[PDB]
RNA sequence: UAAAUUAUGGUCAAUUGUUAGUAUUCAUAUUAAUUUUUUUAAAUGUUUUAUCAUUUUAUAAAGGUUUAUUUUUGAAAGAUUUUUUGUAUAAAAUUUUAGGAAUAGUUAAUAAUAAUUUAUAAUUUUGAUUAGAUUGUUUUGUUAAUGCUAUUAGAUGGGUGUGGAAAAAUAAAAAAAAUAAUUAAUAUAU
């Protein structure tokens, strides 16, 4: 399970996966804390929704008229880059004031 | 093909599975429908043939002998084509009918070369001159006979090829039927090879077609029937056979010297079989492909003079007549020049007995191979040694 | 992250049941336009074939709380003009609503009355349409309309179909595909076979009578003397506006 | 054009591609759906020349195209290069096969000493034939060598294939069924916009709608299942209807002028090879009922009695009444077989339309013939009887409610 | 070159090379300025062109 | 597929479905359909083994384990959590019979 | 380019301005233009029933106009019987 | 004659835009610089510029330009460049995501020599196998996050030492004592009682007035 | 990496891989797993229109797709209209129902299976020579086989209200078509495609025109 | 420290101008002058329609400034088939500053479209962000030169959610749905 599959293209972890094998390290308390409370705000989110109807339907309401309303919601070659900062870079100094910077990453 | 659950075989299944009952069987009419429709095949039908569930060690023994059997069969099959192209072109020149060819002598082929030299055919004269002298050395119907018989024997060996030789579709030459053979060739010439040949795996293992254990079982067993018919009486315990004439006829099958050979050790003498002929004493030792293995598998003077004098403490034969001397095999065959010394050293047969003895002796034509140089350096310096004395 | 699980190509889209202009409303006639068609051809399936459930001799009686599951979809077919209970009749008496029913008044059993029932909850209606017998058409003796009083006989003629539907959907629900079987009618083959007296009074016409005389010539083709509005093969024009092919143009004014 | 299916395959190894077997059976299939005989043999010998072991699937759809032209050499030419150790499922054997190949990978050494011709996998066809053998199509062989050599005139062979086929039908188990490959198609999931047009859009004709069929088929379907998820008595009833339309097809091929509708005085009576082929017909159905005992009463024979039906009337010229009888009767000795009361099934559409062609051919005609204006009919042709025997059978149709109309 | 161009090495003097790579720009690519000899063909498309 | 990934919750439920339907079968084993559905499981026990674990979760994962007879593929790290475990506050003897039962039936 | 207009006029189906179309009319490629008039020779003048007349003298038969569309269109290199008989395998396979 | 690539190239020139190049782009013009700033007054921090720049990627001096024969040229045969890559394992701090450092070789051919550069890639393990210092294969694929588009295909040499430290419950990798300053200011440690913390206080904030007072100049 | 070290190294891959195969000893055979679904299929992000679960090329079929099947008949009471009257017939349903079913599912693909407006019309009930059949019981608990003679009694008084929420062709991998109208056992493996339309290549990469020298085939 | 082996029995050479290609002028060549030449003054008719409307007609300049680039499933091509379905939205890679330090609508996970949560998050001394200069480009020039020196294809998150695609406030043609014209040259001033 540490060799990936050339003629279907898996992964090292979808082979071991299809194997039945479990190669994870140690994990500390905070690794564990992000896999542990992922269902937690779900929950936490659920009964909110379940106990709370007129606060989340006002909520959801707003959210919807925020994305709806949007500028920038046409999709397009600008809305759909991965980084708008780096790739247009030239409107980030006289046209763009949302961000500062153009580099957020390794590339 | 190769199906879920086929498995190769050894000579006890392949006895068993092809024990039918045949009366004068030809052996070359059979040999050459079998190779007929071998070389009739494509490549193709020689890729699906290793069977499926065995582990990766035993696939890839059997892909080599395979393998090996494919290339030793191309090569008959081009020498074939090469042997009929020469008749054609003999009987073609000289006007002569074809099957008389082979039967013709070199007084006619003086005769035939000085009356096409005659006529102003200089070409066609040497032509003739060299596809004759190319023919009187391959022309036989049997010259390779004993390595076709043990590749078919191969064939058989392998399990996945018994099918491979029935349900064509042929036409009747006279009538123009179409019809469709259920006759396996395959089969009759694989049961009288297991009937007549009762020595087919030794011939099969010495001539370097087993890939998976080598011959060393096919030596001992070569060895304890010389002995059985040289002695006449002969007891077997495990790994130790014995005569009981009170004449010292004693074979001993010390250890398997491939995994005894440490890589990265100092021992100095690690050998295969020890025989003791009345007062003479053989270390019969089979050679490692490890070259840096070659020198370290002989035993000093020193360990052979040991030895000795061990055989003169144990048995009680007194020291001034005890001989003893190394014997080196090949790694991965045994020519006949290897086969002819071990049946004049150890056993004391010349020719003619052994060839009484032994049938097949005869028509064995294995030689040593060109590219191991090194081992045939070290077996002329080993068994061109005088017996050392004690 | 969330934004990099699939690309923005073929979204979610807002479902037609929630559209206005895409919900046939029942107060219109263009609701009787599109399941008027649908009935002319279920009565020409029940009088050539035996449909299964397609006649009763009652409502079906489903419990008020599965009213409004299982009902709507199902048509059936009842003797008389008696209504189900719990609805408000409202006649159809608009004229642009009734001219749906042209070719099932006429060709077919006469439209008497057509009904739409509202119920207390105003949710599942049902278009009621009371017919007067007897059929235009020939009923075969195994049809489902032969088990019928009013279809049989030439109060006593009148029956009732039954089809319930959904007040505000597109007009995919208000579809009744399953009964687009062609039974084939053999009235005009019932005169040659052995059930018949007819079968020996008929000639047979192997072969066709000779032609003296051609056909009668057309009248002398007079040229339009009004403005067109042009070619009518490049136009993109069916050949009058109505059916046909554009690669096959044929009578417009040449 | 057709043409452009072979084109397709040749820019597939043009551009370096390994055609899969899915490719060439897809070209055979295009092609031999098209009438290109002689373009499918040219992707065989591509996937010859391409060194690739063709797979039982390729085979058999090798074997289609050498049926359907009659020519025996190509079949002979692909048993003896590929068929010749194909075996029949025995009940000791593993219905399916385990997957033997190993999806291909590398470790961290070979990975690094191996050279960059042996790290380098494409999607070669050869890997995977002892993979695609695992469902054992054998029966669709022996079926297929027994057609072929029925086109090419040799009795003795196709007695030994048919024979061959027969005892494995009747003595060996049924093999497990391949299922359907959905991975071979780019359809969408769902429809991404929902909109669809009325039956009744046109106010001038009833047009067919994508969710329903509202105009009704214009050819009969026979409703029945694929070779493969058949059991091996019903594969053999389904040989049976095989060889029998394959008697059918070179009927029609030695003899094309009194096959097709008039054209021609020599359509309305029989040829003199006839009767000796409605004798070998006659002879392979009580070979059939002979082999099949009460079981053949548990079997689906509607396509087996439509070509019977299409035989006893294209090869014999037989009426269509004649027709109906013989389906009757056929219908009854098929439901008095299972020794109990039972009762009788009725005649499928497939098998109604072969009486009512019967009947079209009975009443059949040679228009405009040389007198000008005349058309010249059967000798005793009766427009009454074969009217009235039409009537009844349309009335008799129509009774029945399960046969749909075409 | 890069993005289209069939260059693969410099003319005359290189970094120092290995593997494939050494092999390749020595002994194995294309040269159409040798006067002697074309570039060569694959097996065995070189044998019956030798003269 | 790698869509989805089974946490202790989703094993705990389906493995006593399956039990069941090993006690409906014929054959005292299950059928060759569900091998990836055991795998599904064998790949989310080794994983869960790295996070955090409570002890009813635990003792329904082992109880799941004895009722339809499958060995895990790791079957050490389930040994050593449930080591961790004997020795805690919140440990019952309810607990330690269900642990041993469920080890008894699975070694 | 001849292939590449014939590949680019047939399998893409390209347009062409009347200057190219009359330039590979010079060239045997085309038939002469619509533009290309000669104004000695005016348009013709039809009437369906001089024409009708016309196809009705001599028309084509059925299957020979269906063999030329098949010739044309379809493919041009159909094997005759005398080559099915030599693509087909002999005695040791047959 | 054997024409070279640039002929090639100028067919295409004339092939796409009907001419080759319009003449007279040299002109030998004097670009004069012509500063405005004060001596040691420009408004920037790191680089002050005071010469004419030249501008352009691939056409300045030194030349540079990919060297394509390396490491991962002689194992993996690629279908682009950069789809395989081999590098080591060097942050595991988010999930799901390995930091995988890789090199590359840069040729400079007025020297003719060819450097290694470093680039960092995020690649994507879901089992959560990788640990720093595994030297690991990871190949292209598709965007799964803002910057991850590699994935580990395989492990090629795992770190045994770290999977056995976090065994023990400590880190894989011991941290650095050395890393990145936060100013150019020598970042001094304070080591002070807490009654001498006022006084260190009023000498750094007295400190930081001097260098304000540097703002002002001379005396 | 440092490229001159390779060859090194892959001496030692060669002299540890004959050092594996030679140390440990082979058990047998493993049996092949099936292969899951990548992904980090290359290119773009698809859609989730067309994710079908399988990125790459298999041409074989796996286990989990593979049934066992028996072609079960089931035979109807029906009425046929002749001359005289009603004749009571035979009208026979054949499903592919898999050999661990239950009764009711059985029942279930007799429904979904039977494509005729005339058959499945009422709630009927699965009988053997009379005697009726346990729903909850299966088709190896009766030895139900392919000659068994399976009969469907009706009640017509009922009507049989079926939801149709399953497919006709549901398998393991979740792949059903829309529009499919048939059983998949009755459709034929491989037709013509009508909806898809023949599209060649209209974008050349490096050659456009006079003379072919190299043609740009690196890119 | 092997100790001069003895027919010396074959000498008669080389050059007939036919070539496996970076070759070097510290003073000559490139730049402006001894010489340049020739014009240009805006204020403007795209067309079909069913007529106060609707159908077709998607990269002008200055400014601001960019490490990089390409391909619509949708319109047309385009066909006696048909679903706004026929894989376009991605990667590697290479910039510069005479007085070199910090940066952020931030990184990953995610039952999360439209993130109320989790984390020991991300970039950077292998040179980041900002400020300056700034389209790039084996197309130019020079030389013996893998050196130095030049460039003018382009693009453009608030003008209108229309349209397949914003590229839309102006371009000697790219002839734009009846052959307007297609002989030739000026093809523009006019
Ligand atoms: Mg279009
Ligand atoms: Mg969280």
């Amino acid at each position: 399970g540490l060799n990936g599959c050339v003629e279907t293209g898996r992964s090292r972890s979808e082979v071991a996966r299809d194997l039945g094998l479990s190669y994870t390290r140690p994990l500390h308390e905070n690794e564990k804390k992000q896999l542990s409370h992922q269902a937690v705000y779900y929950e936490r989110l659920a009964k909110f929704k379940m106990e709370q109807p007129e606060a989340a339907r006002a909520m959801e309401r707003e959210r919807f008229v925020r994305k709806f309303s949007g500028m920038f919601v046409k999709m397009d070659i600008r809305s759909g880059a991965p980084d708008f900062p780096s790739t247009y870079r030239r409107l980030l100094g006289t046209k763009v004031v949302r961000w500062a910077s153009k580099r957020h990453g390794p590339n | 093909h190769a199906t879920y659950g086929a498995v190769p075989l050894t000579h006890s299944q392949v006895t068993s599975v092809y024990a039918t009952d045949g009366g004068k069987v030809d052996e070359l009419g059979l040999l050459e429908l079998v190779e007929e429709r071998i070389f009739s095949w494509k490549l193709n039908k020689w890729e699906m043939r290793i069977p499926p569930n065995l582990p990766n060690d035993q696939k890839e023994l059997i892909r080599q002998e395979q393998e090996n059997l494919k290339q030793i069969l191309s090569e008959w099959r081009k020498c074939f084509g090469a042997l009929n192209a020469d008749i054609l072109q003999i009987s073609s020149l000289t006007g002569v009918p074809k099957d008389v060819v082979r039967e013709k002598n070199r007084t006619w082929l003086q005769e035939e070369v000085a009356k096409l030299r005659w006529m102003g055919e200089v070409n066609k004269a040497a032509l003739l001159r060299d596809a004759f002298m190319r023919l009187e050395a391959f022309g036989s119907r049997d010259f390779m006979f004993m390595e076709r018989l043990c590749c078919i024997y191969g064939l058989a060996r392998q399990g996945t090829f018994d099918e491979a030789f029935t349900n064509y579709i042929t036409e009747d030459p006279v009538t123009n039927d179409i019809f469709v053979d259920e006759r396996n060739p395959f089969k009759e010439l694989v049961a009288h090879i297991v009937r007549n040949y009762s020595q087919i795996d030794i011939i099969y293992d010495f001539l370097g077609f087993n890939y998976s254990e080598g011959y060393r079982s096919s030596l001992r067993r070569y060895m304890e029937y010389l002995q059985c018919k040289t002695a006449e009486n002969v007891r077997a315990s495990g790994r130790l056979v014995t005569g009981d004439k009170g004449e010292h006829n004693i074979l001993f099958d010390y250890c398997v010297s491939r995994e005894s050979l440490v890589s990265g050790d100092s021992c100095q003498g690690i050998i295969d079989f020890l025989y003791i002929n009345g007062n003479d004493v053989t270390l019969i030792i089979i050679a490692s492909d490890n070259p840096w293995l070659r020198n370290r598998q002989l035993p000093h003077r020193r360990q052979m003079e040991g030895i000795a004098r061990r055989v003169c403490f144990v048995l009680g034969i007194p020291p001034s007549e005890v001989r003893i001397r190394n014997l080196l095999l090949p790694p991965t065959y045994l020519d006949k020049g290897s086969i002819v010394r071990l049946n004049d050293i150890v056993f004391r047969l010349s020719n003619e007995q052994s060839n009484l003895l032994i049938p097949w002796l005869t028509n064995y034509n294995k030689e040593l191979d060109p590219k191991d140089v090194d081992y045939t350096a070290l077996a002329k310096t080993t068994n061109e040694e005088e017996w050392l004395t004690l | 992250s969330r934004r990099f699980r699939y690309n923005t190509k073929f979204p979610a889209l807002v479902s037609y049941n929630k559209l206005p202009w895409e919900v046939v409303n029942h107060e219109t006639p263009q609701f009787h336009m599109h399941v008027a068609p649908h009935y002319e051809q279920l009565l020409t399936l029940a009088a050539s074939s035996p449909v299964p459930h397609i006649i009763g001799s009652k409502h079906i009686d489903v419990p008020r709380e599965h009213r409004l599951r299982l009902l709507p979809g199902m048509l059936y077919l009842l003797d008389g003009d008696t209504l189900p209970g719990e609805f408000t009749i409202n006649r159809v008496l608009d004229p642009t609503a009734l001219q749906y029913y042209g070719r099932l008044s006429s060709q077919i059993v006469t439209v008497e009355a057509v009904r739409m029932l509202v119920p207390d909850d105003l949710r599942l209606l049902c278009n009621c349409i009371t017919f007067k017998g007897p059929l235009h058409l020939p009923v075969a003796p195994y049809a489902s309309l032969a088990s019928l009083r009013g279809a049989s006989q030439g109060g006593s003629n009148c029956f009732t179909l039954y089809h319930f539907v959904r007040p505000n959907r597109p007009p995919k629900e208000l579809q009744l595909e399953k009964y687009y079987i062609h039974a084939p009618c053999v009235a005009p083959l019932s005169e040659f076979a052995s059930n018949s007296d007819e079968r020996g009074n008929w000639r047979p016409r192997l072969q066709a009578p000779k032609r003296t005389r051609r056909a009668t010539p057309l009248p002398a083709y007079r040229p339009p003397q009004s403005y067109l509005m042009g070619l009518a093969e490049r136009l993109a024009v069916v050949p009058g506006g109505c059916f046909g092919r554009r690669s096959l143009m044929w009578g417009h004014w040449f | 054009i057709p043409q452009e299916a072979l084109h397709w395959l040749l820019r597939m190894i043009v551009d370096n591609f390994n055609p899969q077997h899915v490719h060439y059976i897809a070209a055979m299939k295009t092609l031999q759906s098209a009438g290109e005989l002689d373009m499918a043999r040219d992707v065989w010998k591509i996937m010859e020349r391409q060194q690739t072991w063709p797979c039982t699937a390729t085979i058999c759809a090798y074997l289609d195209v050498c049926v359907e032209a009659g020519e025996k050499t190509w079949a002979m030419e692909a048993w003896n290069r590929y068929c010749t150790e194909l075996k029949f499922l025995e009940p000791g054997e593993v219905d399916p096969k385990p997957i033997s190949r190993v999806p291909f990978s590398l470790t961290r050494e070979e990975l690094l000493y191996l050279p960059k011709w042996k790290k380098h996998f494409d999607h070669d066809p050869n890997l995977d034939v002892m993979d695609l053998n695992r469902f054992n199509r054998t029966r669709e062989v022996y079926l297929r060598m027994a057609q072929v050599m029925l086109a090419g005139g040799e009795r003795n062979a196709f007695q030994h294939f048919f024979t061959k086929l027969e005892e494995a039908m009747l003595n060996k188990p049924t093999p497990v069924p391949e299922p359907p490959n959905p991975h071979l198609v780019r359809r969408p999931r769902w429809a991404p916009y929902e909109h669809c047009k009325s039956v009744h859009h046109s106010p001038w004709r009833l047009q067919n709608n994508g969710r329903a069929l509202a105009l009704g088929p214009p050819v009969t379907i026979e409703d029945e299942m694929q070779s493969r998820f058949f059991s091996n008595d019903q594969f053999l009833v389904h040989s049976v209807k095989e060889v029998l339309r394959i008697v059918l097809q070179e009927h029609k091929r030695a003899h094309p002028t009194e096959c097709t509708r008039c054209k021609t005085e020599a359509f309305f009576y029989k040829t003199k090879d006839a009767d000796e082929t409605l004798k070998f017909c006659d002879d392979l159905i009580e070979r059939l009922f002979a082999s099949l005992g009460v079981r053949l009463s548990n079997l689906n024979t509607s396509s087996l009695l439509s070509t019977i039906l299409e035989v006893f009337r294209v090869v014999g010229k037989e009426s269509g009444a004649a027709l109906l009888q013989r389906a009757n009767e056929f219908l009854e000795r098929k439901a008095s077989l299972g020794d109990a009361e039972g009762s009788r099934e009725n005649l499928t559409a497939s098998n109604y339309l072969q009486v009512l062609s019967g009947f079209a051919d009975e009443s059949a005609f040679v228009y405009n013939t040389k007198k000008d204006g005349t058309c010249q009919y059967k000798t005793g042709f009766d427009p009454r009887t074969t009217m009235r025997h039409l009537a009844d059978v349309v009335q008799e149709i129509a009774g029945n409610p399960h046969v749909t109309w075409a | 070159g890069g993005p289209g161009s069939p260059v693969r090495g410099p003319g005359y003097y290189a970094p120092p090379m290995e593997g494939e790579h050494q092999r390749g720009y020595t002994a194995e690519w294309r040269d159409l300025r040798n006067p002697m000899r074309p570039p060569e063909f694959p097996t065995p498309w070189e044998r019956k062109y030798r003269q | 597929a790698g869509k989805m990934s089974l946490t202790l919750r989703e094993v705990n439920t389906l493995l006593p479905l399956l039990s069941r339907m090993r006690r409906e079968s014929p054959n005292g084993a299950l059928d060759a359909r569900f091998d990836r559905v055991f795998n599904a499981i064998d790949t989310a026990i080794g994983a869960a083994m790295r996070h955090n674990c409570t002890l009813d979760e635990l003792l329904d994962l082992a109880e799941g384990l004895a009722a339809c007879e499958m060995v895990p593929s790791a079957l050490k790290q389930v040994e050593m959590v449930l080591i961790r475990s004997v020795m805690m506050h919140e440990c019952s003897p309810m607990h330690l019979r269900r642990m041993l039962q469920a080890m008894f039936t699975l070694m | 380019d001849i292939d590449a207009f014939k590949y680019w006029f047939g399998v893409k189906r390209c347009r062409l301005s009347m200057k190219p179309w009359a330039l590979l009319a010079k060239a045997g490629l085309l038939p002469p233009s619509l533009t290309q008039n000669s104004k000695i020779m005016p348009k013709p003048l039809f009437d369906k029933e001089s024409l009708m007349r016309y196809y009705l003298a001599n028309r084509k038969d059925e299957d020979v106009m269906a063999r030329e569309k098949y010739l044309n269109y379809e493919n041009s290199m159909v094997k005759t019987e005398e080559e099915r008989a030599a693509e087909r395998p002999v005695a040791p396979y047959l | 004659p054997w024409w070279n690539f640039q002929t090639e190239h100028r067919q295409r020139c004339v092939l796409m835009y009907g001419g080759a190049r319009t003449k007279n782009t040299h002109n030998a013009n004097h670009r004069v610089f012509i500063k405005k700033y004060k001596r040691n007054a420009f408004p920037n921090r790191t680089r002050h510029h005071w010469a004419v720049s030249m501008t352009g990627v691939l056409s300045q001096r030194p030349r540079r330009m990919p060297w394509p024969y390396d490491l991962t040229s002689l194992i993996f045969n690629q279908p682009r460049q950069g789809s395989d890559k081999i590098g080591y394992v060097v942050g595991t701090s988010m999930l799901k995501t390995a930091v995988v450092a890789t090199n590359h070789m840069v040729y400079y051919p007025k020297f003719n020599q060819r450097v290694s550069r470093t680039k960092r890639f995020f690649a994507h393990d879901e089992d959560l196998a990788c640990v720093e210092g595994d030297l690991v294969h990871i190949k292209q694929c598709r965007k799964i996050s803002k910057y991850k588009h590699y994935y580990v295909f395989s492990i090629l040499e795992p770190n045994v030492e770290g999977r056995e430290r976090l065994k023990l419950g400590l880190k894989a990798v011991p941290p650095p004592l050395f890393g990145y300053p936060v100013s150019r200011r020598i970042v001094k440690l304070n080591l002070t009682s807490t009654e001498g913390t006022q006084e260190k206080l009023a000498a750094a904030i007295q400190e930081h007035v001097q260098d304000a007072y540097r703002f002002s100049g001379p005396t | 990496l440092k490229a001159g070290l390779l060859g090194h190294y892959q001496q030692e891959a060669f002299e540890a891989r004959k050092r594996f195969e030679e140390s440990t000893t082979y058990p047998g055979p493993i049996r092949a797993a099936t292969p899951g679904d990548t992904r980090f299929y290359s290119g773009s992000l698809e859609s989730i229109l067309h994710d079908t679960d399988r990125h790459y090329w298999r041409a074989v079929t796996d286990d989990p797709r593979v049934q066992h099947l028996i072609p079960l008949r089931i035979r109807f009471k029906i009425f046929t209209w002749v001359t005289s009257g009603w004749e009571q017939r035979m009208q026979v349903v054949q499903i592919m129902a898999p050999k661990d079913s239950t009764i009711a599912q059985v029942k279930d693909l007799v429904i979904v299976e039977n494509q005729s407006p005339y058959l499945c019309v009422s709630s009927f009930h699965l009988a053997i020579d009379g005697k009726e059949l346990d729903p909850q019981k299966t088709l190896g608990e009766y030895g139900i086989t392919e000659q068994s003679q399976i009969d469907a009694i009706e009640q017509n008084d009922h009507l049989l209200h079926r939801d149709d929420e399953r497919p006709r062709d549901w398998t393991v991998d979740e792949i059903t078509a829309e529009d499919v109208k048939r059983s998949p056992y009755k459709e034929m493996e491989m037709q013509p495609l009508q909806n898809l339309a023949p599209r060649y290549e209209a974008r050349p990469k490096g050659y456009f025109g006079r003379t072919y020298y190299s043609g740009m085939k690196q890119s």
